[PDB]
């Protein structure tokens, strides 16, 4: 499915484009109710 | 903080992990009990008290 591989370093706008949202707050698991 | 785990926003205990109450649902809940009060002017429960 692929030929080869490529290295580099990671803009802002490629790690922007990865990412399918951006994180906030440090807590896991509420634990009482299972949901995130 | 942050060696001994800031402690629960809703209870005693200062300082802890204590695996608390999460602040977003905290202020949820603080919410929900804010308009529930305000919803009939429910006499606060410290005179409840007295």
């Amino acid at each position: 499915e692929f030929d080869a591989i490529k290295i580099a370093l990671a803009s802002p706008d490629m790690i922007r484009s990865w990412s399918f949202g951006e994180v906030k707050k440090p807590e896991t698991i509420n634990y009482r109710t299972f949901k995130p | 903080l942050e060696i001994r785990g800031a402690g629960e926003l809703l209870g005693e205990e200062q300082s802890g992990s204590m695996e608390t109450i999460g602040f977003s649902l905290y202020m949820e809940l603080l919410e929900n009990a804010v308009d529930a009060l305000k919803a009939g002017r429910e006499p606060s429960l410290e005179d409840l008290t007295s």
